[PDB]
């Protein structure tokens, strides 16, 4: 039975870290959407 | 030649207005264009 908790805890972090770096990867995405938009951004400014 | 020059000092006068208006439409083509940037930064906003 100590295995089994033991292992039960394991897998909840195996995943957890799992999500960690899910998230990581999702917020590169993101920023790199908004340089694309800054860049757009200063292209306006120039236009005026 | 002063009705002449009447005819001369009217014609100035329209040529000052046609190059208000002139410059009036390259101004708005110029405004025409920063939207178009604009609106493009605004699909990006759509993508993200």
């Amino acid at each position: 039975t100590q295995f089994g908790s033991t292992l039960q805890n394991i897998i909840e972090r195996q995943d957890a870290e799992a999500l960690n770096a899910l998230l990581q990867n999702q917020a590169a995405e993101l920023i790199l959407t908004n340089l694309s938009i800054q860049d757009k951004t200063i292209e306006e400014l120039d236009a005026e | 030649i002063s009705q002449s020059e009447t005819y001369r000092r009217r014609r100035q006068e329209w040529e000052i207005q046609r190059n208000n208006a002139e410059a009036e439409l390259k101004q708005i083509d110029a405004q025409l264009k920063s939207l178009a940037v604009r609106r493009e930064a605004a699909v990006l906003q759509k993508t993200s």
